[PDB]
């Protein structure tokens, strides 16, 4: 899995070295900024359920066809707000696991490898989760750079899906 | 290839999960403790050739039928295939270090070792020497508080000793 901490092993062994002095200052840096990143993972675990929720809504009330149109591909039926509540906690959990390992690593391995491929063969909507992830950034309540890392990884997310 | 925070977060999607507050608070503690891994991490590094040399001399005081003729650190060529080992041991134990995870160290170094020892004829026993000798070495210098600010670095030396520890039972 792709960290910071990873990437600099993987760049000594790659040329069967010791790590050098230059990557273990980028430990130092990942190390400072985790302060304000570990907080807004607790932030967002803390608050999950209200922000999945709270997405949910926002999703249908942006694609209101998703509602009412028959299909598995829908939120349709109870199932399909279920499939739909489900994903968007998903996504959530990775945003919180980025902020936790201090890079994109954890959603590139767990959700955006094969994303593409998912949502064509499932007929699911990226507009769909582009809205839910806008709404998890302007109500997440977060400032400073707490709110900076936590942006960071949802923009990251957006653009996976555009 | 895993880190003490990647390890966490694979646990907890396996499991579909946020983190729990015991998790976040153990990695928050894990940072707020960083400075100490960096401190271990360079100066096992920077020693790293003093730690392999004295091992090695240390060893072979201590096993001389290794450096016997016929035996399997004789020749040149098979002394310095030796101490090359060594050294990779303990490059990987210092990724282990860093990462505060055994991942990297177990899946691009101990795996399969006791077999590669075995079909070579290597005494992975004495391998197992060799570690410890620097195991005892590295931390040494790691924990000397020469030149170093006071403060308690013992549970990341225990972290640091099972890495060895778990080099050593590997080829044990
Ligand atoms: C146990 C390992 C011994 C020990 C460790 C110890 N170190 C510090 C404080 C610092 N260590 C560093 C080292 C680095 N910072 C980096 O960015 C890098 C990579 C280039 C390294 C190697 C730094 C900058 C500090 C802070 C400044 C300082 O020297 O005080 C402490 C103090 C507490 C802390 O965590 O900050 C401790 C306890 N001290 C001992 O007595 C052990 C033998
Ligand atoms: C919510 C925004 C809209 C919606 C949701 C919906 N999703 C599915 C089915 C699937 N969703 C996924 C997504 C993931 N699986 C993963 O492992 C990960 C990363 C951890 C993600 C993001 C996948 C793979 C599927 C297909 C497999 C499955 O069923 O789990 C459905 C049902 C699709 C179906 O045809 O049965 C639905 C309804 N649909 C809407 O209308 C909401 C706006
Ligand atoms: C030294 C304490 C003991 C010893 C060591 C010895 N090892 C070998 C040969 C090999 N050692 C390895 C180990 C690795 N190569 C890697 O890339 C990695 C990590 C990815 C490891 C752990 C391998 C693969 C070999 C064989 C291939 C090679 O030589 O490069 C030898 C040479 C064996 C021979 O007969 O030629 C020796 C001597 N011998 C002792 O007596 C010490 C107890």
């Amino acid at each position: 899995m792709k960290t910071p901490i990873t990437e600099a092993i993987a760049a000594a062994d790659t040329q069967g070295r010791f790590l050098s002095n230059t990557e273990l200052q980028a430990v130092d840096g990942r190390f400072k900024r985790a302060v304000a990143s570990m907080e807004a993972a607790r932030a967002l675990t803390n608050n999950a359920q209200s922000l999945i929720d709270g997405a949910a809504q926002a999703v249908y009330q942006k694609f209101p066809y998703t509602t009412t149109m028959q299909g598995s591909q829908y939120a349709s039926t109870p199932e399909g707000k279920a499939k739909c509540a489900r994903d968007i906690g998903y996504y959530l959990r990775m945003v919180t696991y980025c902020l936790v390992a201090g890079g994109t690593g954890p959603m590139d391995e767990y959700l955006i490898a094969g994303l593409s491929e998912i949502n064509s063969t499932f007929d699911l909507s990226p507009s769909w989760y582009i809205e839910a992830l806008k709404y998890i950034k302007a109500n997440h309540g977060l400032t400073g750079q707490a709110a900076v890392e936590a942006n960071a990884y949802i923009d990251y997310a957006i653009n996976a899906l555009s | 290839m895993l880190d003490a925070f990647a390890k966490v977060v694979a646990q907890a999607d396996a499991r579909g999960e946020f983190l729990t507050n015991a998790q976040f608070d153990a990695l928050s503690n894990l940072v707020k403790e960083g400075n100490k891994r960096l401190d271990a991490v360079n100066r096992i590094t920077s020693n790293a050739s003093t730690i392999v040399a004295n091992a090695a001399r240390a060893l072979f005081a201590e096993q001389p039928q290794l450096i016997q003729p016929g035996g399997n650190a004789y020749t040149n060529r098979r002394m310095a295939a030796c101490l090359r080992d060594m050294e990779i041991i303990l490059r990987y134990v210092t990724y282990a270090i860093l990462a505060g995870d055994s991942s990297v160290l177990d899946d691009r170094c101990l795996n399969g070792l006791r077999e590669t020892y075995q079909a070579l004829g290597t005494p992975g026993s004495s391998v197992a020497v060799a570690i410890q000798k620097m195991k005892d070495a590295a931390i040494a210098i790691a924990n000397d508080p020469n030149g170093i600010t006071p403060g308690d670095c013992s549970a990341l030396m225990s972290e640091i000793a099972g890495y060895f520890d778990r080099a050593a039972a590997a080829v044990a």
